[PDB]
């Protein structure tokens, strides 16, 4: 290949521009992890040897340095230690990884997001290294629930319908709520 | 070094190999959009066809600058 | 996604921009060109969720089209009958109340 | 505009850059497609006509070449034809 | 050639001209960013005012090294 | 200039510092991926030990020819 600067530590300043425009930070708001960084007042960290990148949580103290970074983007700074899959997860700044349950993929961070043939993504809420068989799916790699695999693209609006007040949020083909039906035909329950 | 610029900075496209004048009689370096190339790495000049052979095959508008010796 | 939560505070300059919240929802305002937001706050407390306050931008087009007057027909039941249909079954005990 | 090696064949390393980190996979793991290019280990291809990339099916055997790609995402390598569009519709990975 | 540093290597932003010292009879090439530009393609050298016509106006804290001749 | 290559154009990872040969009495220029550095700013050549102090430290495989005075 022509020597374009974008390997190594002459692809810094352009990788940073790539991670800010995908994150929607400045590019000067994004940090490089080594050994002693200060990772303060950055918003979000790139981590060089997987090649992600995850936004740092605010509030961190300014000073604050990076000891370690696990391959399950486990941060450990100087003032205690974050999990920024646990981050990324709650931001749903996602990462599709590349295959399918019917393939089988290892998932190593918790905001990795695994495709099934049905076109929708899981993410696992279990366990570092979820390690996932070639010809799985979410039913048979431990379900699909809140401590298993989670669909990402509906998980916000299926749990608010799970909620009390799901049934109010959806109306009938006269202008009432599912709820307010409910309520009306509940006589014949009461009835029975 | 005399910088020689390949169709006046827009490649054709599809270029694997360029020609320079007579004059060259070594091709030190290549800059193909500001990017240097050192011989035998981005590419290789050949003394005998006055052929320079890149790395890469040159895209559509590509700007090669190339010094000749 | 503009970094920070609602438990953090953030402002939002521009309608594009959607904050996260704690229950995992990114919420966009439909106001006010700046809309600031303190730190410790939440959707309702900093002005509810509805059209013309904070929404929640991954399921807003099917919320919306649920709560239309069709929302009850694309939600079929154990038995292959979709909710509207079996509403319109059962609305009987309503007509006889 | 300045010569900043963003054109043509001196921006195959940032757009490759650019194309992993929007997918979240390798530099190393996208390829350009070309007429003979070997598609084998690579995650994401990137056709530079249409200016769009692919997620390339996981499985592809190794020593797999390409020969055209449609302006349909279409792939046809040397071991068989995909349809990266659908591929892509199923990853979710849309334009 | 002389190689001129412009503002230290931190240009102000806006600059569209730059003006080079006296010996300076040419400025055949100018680095903006490693970004090596060619006369007539990313800046015009006038010999007269002793100013580099630049293609882009410079932003804050743009390195720019002129090389002089 | 003399230009040098450090390692056969791949470095071996996390190189601050680069040795240049004897001949070498100053390193104008840094060319870390194609891309000029100047002295002071991207690398900093002492005289007494011949050794170049680059503002970063080098990546595997990152291509760094230096040029020679």
């Amino acid at each position: 290949l022509f020597s374009q600067g974008g390997k190594g530590s002459a692809g810094i300043l352009t990788n940073k521009q790539a991670v800010a425009r995908h994150f929607g930070v400045k590019q000067s708001e994004v940090v490089y992890f080594s050994v002693g960084v200060d990772i303060s007042g950055y918003k979000v960290i790139y981590d060089k040897t997987t090649q992600r990148a995850y936004s740092l949580p605010i509030g961190i103290p300014a000073g604050t340095t990076a000891i370690s970074l696990s391959t399950a983007a486990v941060l450990v700074h100087s003032q205690g230690s974050v999990d920024l899959g646990a981050v990324a997860v709650l931001r749903k700044e996602y990462v599709t990884i590349p295959g399918d349950f019917t393939s089988g993929a290892t998932i190593q961070v918790k905001n990795e997001i695994l495709t099934h043939s049905n076109g929708a993504q899981y993410r696992w809420a279990g366990a570092v290294p979820k390690v996932v068989p070639a010809g799985s799916t979410p039913a048979s790699s431990g379900g699909i629930s809140a401590s298993a695999w989670i669909e990402v693209t509906g998980e916000e609006l299926r749990d608010e319908l799970a909620t009390t007040g799901g049934a109010s949020q959806i109306g009938t083909s006269d202008g009432k709520t599912v709820q307010q039906w409910i309520i009306a035909n509940d006589s014949a329950n009461y009835r029975a | 070094y005399i910088p020689f610029v390949f169709n006046n900075g827009s490649a054709a496209g599809g270029e694997t190999t360029i020609v320079v004048p007579d004059y060259t009689i070594g091709v030190p370096e290549i800059y193909v959009e500001g990017f240097r190339q050192q011989v035998g790495r981005g590419f290789t000049f050949n003394s005998v066809n006055l052929t320079v052979t890149l790395a890469q095959p040159l895209e559509q508008g590509d700007e090669v600058v190339l010094m000749l010796s």
